[PDB]
């Protein structure tokens, strides 16, 4: 006959959510000294015979990871200098010394009455402000953009806005899967798994068209979708190659340091030595037409041979979706890319991207709250890898065989999806039946 | 949720409308974990309606950073913003043709990932009349 | 992609059954929403994802998904039932709809 | 020797080899918000543990990776033949097509180690 | 089957005779109110399953529900006659009457587990 | 009273939510309690209340 | 007849967005959150 | 006031008192503190008499 039998520790695993804690290997925005020391070296166990079902796009950890960033972009600010009393009458001066034809208007010389340590004096000071971040009142007197609807909190300058590398880890119960697939789209069963006590380093660099510093595919371009005919969901693109894009900011900036009340301190931006220019990120031409045509080749698969596929720049929005933003050195940018999505296709140089700059931040999109990013002392410059692409096809006529993609963005899930596309949590089920022909004495 | 419109607007050919639609109290959503308003990452939606005819859809804003999609048909003189102060969306169309007399509509999406394109709520509609 | 609905119009008696055809070029899975429009009223949402009723909606009625072939199903027709239908598949509406009108 | 999970997909019998592997993987500051998910994190691990730790209990079969009872198999949970199951099958598999029949199983199991263990008792006393 | 606390003003051995289903009722977000006391709740409820399962296991009794011992018992403590206690009498009143004499009980258990374990590593040896 | 909510921006990001001009007649705010219920029950009450004096 | 005085309309200088731009408004306050300060003068 | 162009200054709430409560710090379970008994012991090296606290 046959008796049932218990087991302890059996490979069992069904799917759960579950909270996540973080390990990583100056003061950082990411706290990542409170994120526990990782293993030197990860324990990593091939799982063969196994095909899991996987899907990114119903994952937890995206939301999960969008929960962390978001807490920790807030916590990192409690403890910096509000800027409510720079919400003042501003007198700005157009800004027309050694500068460029493209930088005409670009900057303003704003003078404002502020508050001294001592409450009853008061001091008349001057601050440098980008076009972006004032706004006319109707010299001319000129506010700061967000003084309308938004506190500002200046971010403390001393913090890093750098992308250090985090390790999600599972607790203790609980295991990650990691799909192994090389030709491994979004959804479906991956026959590769293998299990990891957690991911490998994540950097939750924000950008919006252009994915920075992020994880190649192994073998080839890869078009990731939710779904492709639906010409609402966001076209996650993979490089198999990266992408160099220098760039920098090469007005020579001065951090001025006011202090605006006991222990208080708005660091302004003080005149600039030297000319001013226009802040301007490079991509290799022949890089990225070798790049964009391997895109285009994986592209025909989802839509068919004979089809005619061109790139549209962004067709509107706020200024952080038109553009490619992303910070670099403390400093966010604005960059056109208007030059990347030009081109069509049917079957040493460098293209200058005109970028702009951003002071008032407003990240997140939180009701009543601002960022506002001190100026970085000195001549940045940071060089990094587009690794991905953000695109958005268009709709069509039933007559056009030209489908029209365009860079998209601004939900930051998107860009964390391209780095926690090969994992997924499970829940660990060690208790097993199983009939056998052992009778307990 | 409720929908406000403008009112009928009178236009000459080759001019220029705007179409004004107001969700109050319905940009911005609490977050718990978060512990804040935040404004969601909903879809407005415009769609007109010829005298007699069936519906057509012009295109759609996410209200989060001003994504827009346009349908193929009206690229080029169709512009749709909003603005996240006031709770309200735009319609910008330009270069009217004598054929683009219509009812608008702007619709609600939740922008759900269970439910694509649901329009679950409508506004009263605008009628917009071009002619010599 | 391209969406078909059909008979362009049909009048039933008080209490009738009837049935309306959507039909999709391409598999679409579920995403299909069914809209209600009363002469002279803006429409409203009457079933989305094909087969879940709209808040406020009559239990009488019913869609179903068969492949690419979608219907929906109306039961114990209502004077108020009056008007037309339109079926969407994501940016695509189906051309004229379908006018229900009592006999 | 494979490692925590390493026999997920090898057979019943090698898979009841290596128990042990993933058995002791089951169990291995300020309020932030790494912290607070760190602790979190550390609670839910050692409560899940001990609810299978009590589970095991109940049965009468603490301290055992394997525990034969006394529950007859009601050949309608499944039905299949001893020699395809233990050579020829995956433990997932087998919780795939018993995951409404544990319960009931569960409740036997506790049953019958209640009366087993009073049953003892009458014996240890006369 | 009655449930949790059913059988709490049964008879001693209607009682005895469904531990289980009091026996499984021991075991089984933000830094909020409701959070911090579900925390505080949820790592109180462990701790005093584990404080109570580690009792168990100094008496040498881990995973048994009714387990004997080799202490004889007092008179001093309770001299009523067996067929009383167990027929008419609930548990309730039975703590209440050697709510005193419980420590030295434990400490006697204790020793004698102690001894017992001693007594057969040395038979195991020899 | 028809009371009217009027927003007043006191600061950045911070509304005061004032009280406007109120529209029709404005009259006084007040509760309803039925006499023979609230009678019966008071009867209840002291009813029950004799049982302890 | 009862609402004789149990209305207060107020009206007050308030700040703006701007720091140093002051704001004149008014408001309706009811008589048991304002007192008197010894049209007359309240808080 | 000197702290005003480098600190700002919260008032230490007059009702919390300064004075100093001994507190004894106790380790949780599965730990134990040593007290050294040696009453040469001048805080380095080995404590000849360990008693445990
Ligand atoms: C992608 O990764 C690259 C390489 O890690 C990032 O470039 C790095 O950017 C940081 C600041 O943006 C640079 O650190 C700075 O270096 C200057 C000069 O040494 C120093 O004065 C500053 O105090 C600061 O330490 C770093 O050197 C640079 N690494 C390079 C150029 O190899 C890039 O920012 C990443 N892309 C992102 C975050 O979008
Ligand atoms: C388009 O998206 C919908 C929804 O995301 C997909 O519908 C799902 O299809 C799977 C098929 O395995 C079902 O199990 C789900 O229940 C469906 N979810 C729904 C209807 O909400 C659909 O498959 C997608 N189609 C394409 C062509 O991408
Ligand atoms: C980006 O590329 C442009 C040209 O493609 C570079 O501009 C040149 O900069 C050098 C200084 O190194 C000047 O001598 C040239 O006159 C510039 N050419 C122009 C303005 O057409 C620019 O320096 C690059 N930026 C980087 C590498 O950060
Ligand atoms: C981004 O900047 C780096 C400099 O750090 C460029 O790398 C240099 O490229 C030139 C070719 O023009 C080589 O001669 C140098 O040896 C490179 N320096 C290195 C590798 O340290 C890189 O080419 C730039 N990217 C683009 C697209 O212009
Ligand atoms: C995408 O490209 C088009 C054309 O290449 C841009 O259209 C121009 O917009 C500016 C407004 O800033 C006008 O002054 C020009 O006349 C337009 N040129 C046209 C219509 O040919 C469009 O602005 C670009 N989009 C973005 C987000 O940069
Ligand atoms: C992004 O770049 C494109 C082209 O580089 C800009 O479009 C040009 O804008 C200027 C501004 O007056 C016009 O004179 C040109 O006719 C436009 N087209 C071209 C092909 O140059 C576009 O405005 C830029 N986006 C910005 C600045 O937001
Ligand atoms: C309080 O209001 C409710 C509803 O406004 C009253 O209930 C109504 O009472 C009338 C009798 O005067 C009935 O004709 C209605 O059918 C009732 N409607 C409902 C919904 O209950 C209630 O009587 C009022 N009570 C008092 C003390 O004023
Ligand atoms: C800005 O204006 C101030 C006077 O208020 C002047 O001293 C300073 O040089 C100006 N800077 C620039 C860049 O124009
Ligand atoms: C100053 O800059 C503004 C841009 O905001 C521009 O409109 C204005 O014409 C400039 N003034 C002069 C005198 O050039
Ligand atoms: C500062 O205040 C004085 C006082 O009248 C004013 O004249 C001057 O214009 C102010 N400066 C600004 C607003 O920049
Ligand atoms: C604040 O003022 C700016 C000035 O242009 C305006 O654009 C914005 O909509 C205002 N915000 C409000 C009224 O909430
Ligand atoms: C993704 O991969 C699965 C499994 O290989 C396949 O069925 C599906 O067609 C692929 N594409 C999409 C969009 O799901
Ligand atoms: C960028 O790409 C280079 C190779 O082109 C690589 O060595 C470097 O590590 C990359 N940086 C990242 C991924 O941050
Ligand atoms: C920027 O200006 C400072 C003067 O304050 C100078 O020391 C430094 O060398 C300059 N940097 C560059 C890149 O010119
Ligand atoms: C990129 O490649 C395409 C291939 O047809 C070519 O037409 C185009 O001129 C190239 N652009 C360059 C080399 O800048
Ligand atoms: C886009 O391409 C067209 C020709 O294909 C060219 O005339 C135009 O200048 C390009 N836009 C740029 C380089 O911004
Ligand atoms: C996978 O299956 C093959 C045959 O089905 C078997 O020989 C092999 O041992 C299995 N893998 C493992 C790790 O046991
Ligand atoms: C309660 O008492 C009655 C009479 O003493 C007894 O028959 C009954 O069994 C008791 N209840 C339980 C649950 O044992
Ligand atoms: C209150 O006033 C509004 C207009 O501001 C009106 O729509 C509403 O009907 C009024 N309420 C009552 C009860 O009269
Ligand atoms: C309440 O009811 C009692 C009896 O019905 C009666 O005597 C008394 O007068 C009533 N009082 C009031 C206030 O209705
Ligand atoms: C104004 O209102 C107050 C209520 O506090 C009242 O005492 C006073 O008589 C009123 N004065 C006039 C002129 O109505
Ligand atoms: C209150 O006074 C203001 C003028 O300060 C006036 O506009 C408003 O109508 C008054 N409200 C009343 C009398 O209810
Ligand atoms: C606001 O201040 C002005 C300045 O004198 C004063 O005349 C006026 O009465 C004030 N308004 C009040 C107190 O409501
Ligand atoms: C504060 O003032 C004192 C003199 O009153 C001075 O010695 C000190 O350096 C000042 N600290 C600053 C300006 O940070
Ligand atoms: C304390 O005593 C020990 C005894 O071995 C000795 O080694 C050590 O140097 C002494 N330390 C001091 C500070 O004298």
């Amino acid at each position: 006959n046959l008796w049932v039998t218990v087991y302890y520790g059996v490979p069992v695993w069904k799917d759960a959510e579950t909270t996540l804690f973080c390990a990583s290997d100056k003061h950082n925005v990411w706290a990542t000294h409170a994120c526990v020391p990782t293993d030197p070296n990860p324990q990593e166990i091939h799982l063969e015979n196994v095909t899991e079902e996987f899907n990114m796009w119903k994952n937890n950890m995206v939301e999960q990871m969008h929960t962390d960033i978001i807490s920790l972009w807030d916590q990192s600010l409690k403890p910096c200098v509000k800027l409510t009393p720079l919400c003042v009458t501003l007198q700005c001066t157009n800004v027309t010394n050694n500068i460029t034809d493209d930088m005409r208007g670009e900057l303003k010389n704003c003078s404002f009455n502020m508050t001294t340590e001592l409450r009853d004096k008061k001091q008349k000071v001057y601050s440098l402000f980008y076009r972006l971040d004032v706004v006319q009142i109707n010299n001319k007197e000129y506010r700061l953009i967000n003084c309308n609807t938004s506190a500002i909190t200046q971010a403390c300058p001393k913090v890093s806005f750098e992308p250090i590398p985090i390790h999600y880890c599972a607790p203790a119960g609980f295991a990650i899967l990691k799909c192994k697939d090389k030709k491994f789209n979004g959804t479906g069963p991956c026959p590769s798994v293998s299990t990891v006590q957690c991911t490998h380093g994540i950097k939750p660099v924000v950008s919006t068209q252009l994915l920075l510093n992020g994880s190649l595919a192994e073998e080839e371009v890869m078009i990731r979708s939710e779904n492709i005919t639906n010409n609402a969901k966001n076209i996650l693109v993979q490089f198999n190659t990266p992408v160099q894009i220098n760039c920098t900011r090469p007005n020579n900036n001065t951090r001025k340091s006011i202090r605006i009340g006991p222990g208080q301190a708005f660091y302004a931006t003080g005149d600039i030595i030297g000319d001013i220019r226009q802040a301007h990120c490079n991509v290799s031409k022949a890089t990225w037409n070798e790049t964009l045509g391997k895109v285009v080749k994986q592209l025909r698969k989802h839509f068919g041979n004979n089809t005619i596929i061109r790139f549209a720049n962004s067709s509107g929005g706020d200024l952080e979706v038109t553009t490619h933003s992303f910070n670099c050195g403390g400093e966010f940018f604005y960059c056109n890319t208007s030059g990347l999505f030009n081109s069509t296709w049917i079957s040493n140089d460098s293209i200058t991207l005109p970028c702009r700059i951003k002071q008032i931040i407003n990240m997140w999109q939180r009701i009543g709250q601002a960022m506002y990013a001190p100026p970085i002392q000195g001549v940045i410059r940071c060089v990094s890898n587009i690794t991905g692409l953000i695109l958005t096809r268009d709709g069509g006529s039933t007559n056009s065989t030209t489908e029209t993609f365009r860079p998209g963005g601004g939900d930051m899930r998107d860009n964390w999806r391209s780095e926690l596309y090969k994992y997924k949590v499970v829940k660990i089920e060690p208790l097993g039946v199983a009939p056998t022909r052992c009778k307990r004495r | 949720v409720r929908l406000d419109q403008s009112g009928t607007a009178v236009k000459k050919p080759g001019a220029s409308v705007r179409v004004s639609c107001r969700a109050p109290d319905s940009f911005t959503v609490y977050r718990p974990r978060l512990s804040a308003y935040f404004i969601g990452e909903f879809n407005i939606h415009w769609l007109r309606q010829a005298p007699g005819q069936g519906l057509e859809w012009l295109g759609f804003v996410n209200i989060f950073r001003g994504a827009v999609k346009y349908s193929s048909r009206f690229q080029g003189r169709i512009t749709i913003t909003r603005d996240t102060s006031s709770e309200t969306s735009y319609l910008d169309l330009g270069a009217l043709k004598a054929d683009d007399t219509a009812t608008y509509y702007c619709a609600w999406d939740k922008n759900v990932d269970d439910n694509p394109w649901r329009l679950d709520s409508w506004g009263q509609g605008t009628l917009v009349i071009v002619s010599s | 992609i391209q969406v078909t609905q059909s008979p362009s119009s049909l009048s039933a008696s008080i209490g009738d059954t009837i049935t309306v055809a959507c039909e999709v070029s391409q598999d679409v899975g579920w995403a299909v929403n069914w809209y209600h429009q009363r002469p002279g009223r803006p429409p409203y949402n009457l079933i989305y994802t094909a087969h879940n009723l709209a808040p406020g909606v009559a239990s009488r009625f019913r869609g179903s998904r068969v492949g690419t072939y979608f219907t929906l199903t109306i039961n114990n027709l209502l004077p108020e039932d009056v008007g037309t239908y339109y079926c969407q598949v994501f940016d695509s509406f189906a051309p004229g709809g379908t006018r229900v009108d009592l006999r | 020797f494979l490692g925590f999970l390493g026999a997920a997909g090898s057979t019943m019998g090698a898979a009841s080899m290596t128990l042990t592997v993933q058995a002791r993987n089951l169990l291995s500051l300020k309020l932030t918000v790494w912290g607070i998910k760190q602790l979190q994190a550390r609670v839910l691990a050692v409560e899940r543990y001990l609810r299978d730790q009590q589970l095991l209990g109940i049965w009468g079969c603490s301290g055992k990776l394997i525990c034969c009872t006394n529950v007859p198999w009601n050949s309608s949970w499944s039905n299949r033949n001893l020699s395809e199951i233990w050579d020829n099958m995956t433990w997932l598999q087998w919780d795939k097509e018993i995951s409404n029949y544990t319960q009931i199983i569960y409740g036997l199991l506790e049953e019958s180690q209640n009366q087993q263990e009073k049953n003892e008792q009458d014996l240890l006393a006369l």
